[PDB]
């Protein structure tokens, strides 16, 4: 206990007195883009099956799962940047099974620092039932971790 | 009073005091995506040459109707036609691609 | 009986209240979509693929993927069956293999420029 | 040319300790459009 | 965790609540400065104080 | 004829728990429940021996040698039950 330091009996942690709950809030938008619309989905391309074990069929991490810094919270996939190249690609779209373009990984992940266990989710989807989604914002999804 | 449903925007400069009208400039918080920018040159080089290959192996009156409609200036098919019915152009257009896609 | 563990794995995906998604039923006619191994590595097929739906949820489904080889017959190419692999498909159509493909021990042709373009955009092994 | 993505730049701005996710949010929101 | 929904709980195994020893002076015979070490043990019942 | 049963074994859910203790059946001990891929009970004409190949927290892949003769590949859980991947190939 030098200058103003403090010394603690481990009995406090056992008795769990100095424990306090804390909840952070993580949020992503499925914005709408020149490239094509972004999509809150689970099939992200270059992801190991182990990295998806906790995402529900929609791409949202399931409630009650411990999330470590780097795991997926909500899966988002956006089309490859630099544009829709009309002169040549527009023909390919009719040649090759249309929608067989390329899509990349732009998900949401627990930042450095940490998170906890997922405790609540919030979807504000299109067909907007009382929500003011910004221009070009398609949906928004929130996850609370504790 | 409504803002309704149903390639144009205006540039914001690189230096602008963000935050509490502080000393930051907006370029300061942009990290990057990658340096080399691959699949550009090596792709269009294959992309363009393998186009003209099949493009010439069927009738030029067939393949060029869309090479240049969907690829040269604009688009349309209400006037895609150099002088045929709006129905035969859709006919020959689609039928062209199909023998172009896969040859029996 | 060798499909049972992969049904178990797929039904172990958590569900979510969503509407149903219309899936990309790839076939010999259309581009084989991007394919991936459980290790996240990109799998490139020798040609097109056919999909047999086993189970489905709102937004993903279990499919038996019949992946085909191209072979020279006539001017260009025709599709022989080459391998099969069980996977799950999402609303981007991308196939997520539950394993490496099982190689199969052993009158329609396509253009050469057709398979030229699939080699270019990368859903086809060369050679 | 050259590419970039604003979502990662914004999180970096939020981490950098300039202002609160409120002011940065108003910033990205004016960034979006008018 | 047994099941996927389980919630691990902190583990205080040691079944010993408090422990005190008393060093009391015992004259016995010849000497005064002898120690009557009597030490004193509380426990939850899982193991007896003697057992501990 | 062993590789396809290494990927069918790998396809078992990787449930993170304590490493379980599997019953290493032998000539000295009893033969456990043995189940064909259809779920039917297979009763052996004698005891069985095991040889471990691969190993999760909760299941393992074994080669079931059966004496009186035959062998078969299967997976085994903490309940020792042998779930056969195929009917026993008679030598």
């Amino acid at each position: 206990n030098f200058e103003d330091a403090i010394v603690i009996s481990e009995e406090l942690l056992k008795r769990d007195f100095y424990t306090s709950i804390h909840i952070e809030r993580y949020e992503i938008e499925a914005r709408d883009t020149k490239l094509g619309p972004e999509r809150i989905t689970r099939d992200i391309p270059h992801l190991s099956e182990a990295a998806l074990r906790d995402l529900d069929e929609e791409g949202v991490v399931r409630i009650g799962a411990e999330v470590k810094p780097g795991d997926i919270l909500v899966g988002r996939t956006s089309f490859k940047g630099e544009s829709e190249p009309t002169p040549e690609e527009r023909l390919l779209r009719s040649i090759f099974g249309e929608k067989a373009r390329d899509v990349k990984d732009t998900s949401l992940r627990v930042p450095p620092g940490e998170g906890g266990i997922v405790v609540r989710t919030v979807r504000l989807r299109r067909g907007d039932p009382g929500v003011e989604l910004k221009p070009g914002v398609r949906e928004v999804v929130r996850v609370y971790v504790a | 009073g409504r803002e309704p449903t149903y390639i144009a925007q205006e540039p914001v400069s690189l230096e602008t005091p963000i935050g509490d009208e502080k000393d930051s400039f907006y370029g300061d918080f942009i990290p990057d995506e990658h340096l080399p920018s691959p699949v550009d040159a090596a792709t269009q080089s294959l992309l363009s040459e393998e186009l003209e290959k099949a493009l010439s192996k069927l009738s030029e009156r067939e393949a060029m109707v869309l090479k240049l409609r969907k690829g040269l200036i604009d688009g349309e098919e209400v006037g895609a036609f150099f002088g045929v019915t709006r129905e035969r152009i859709r006919q020959i257009e689609n039928k062209a691609l199909r023998k172009l896609k896969y040859h029996e | 009986g060798f499909v049972e563990p992969y049904i178990r794995l797929f039904e172990a995906i958590p569900d979510a209240e969503t509407e149903l998604a219309t899936f990309y039923d790839a076939d010999l006619d259309t581009l084989p979509p991007r394919m991936f191994l459980p290790s996240g590595d990109l799998y490139t097929p020798p040609g097109p693929v056919r999909l047999e739906e086993i189970k489905r949820k709102r937004r993903v489904r279990l499919v038996k993927v019949s992946i085909y080889r191209f072979e020279h017959v006539g001017l260009g190419l025709a599709a022989r069956p080459y391998a099969y692999a069980y996977a799950w498909q999402g609303d981007n159509g991308i196939l997520h293999l539950y394993h490496a493909p099982v190689v199969l021990e052993d009158e329609v042709t396509y253009n050469e420029s057709y398979v030229r373009l699939m080699r270019a955009m990368g859903h086809v092994d060369a050679f | 040319m050259r590419t970039v993505s604003v979502e990662a730049i914004v999180e970096a701005l939020v981490a950098e300790g300039a202002l609160r996710p409120e002011e940065i949010a108003d910033f990205v929101e004016r960034i979006t459009t008018l | 965790k047994d099941r996927i929904n389980a919630i691990p709980v902190d583990a205080v195994f040691s079944p010993v609540r408090r422990v005190a020893f008393q060093v009391e002076d015992t004259r016995l015979g010849q000497r005064t400065d002898l120690d009557k070490l009597t030490l004193r043990i509380w426990t939850d019942g899982s193991v007896t104080p003697l057992e501990a």
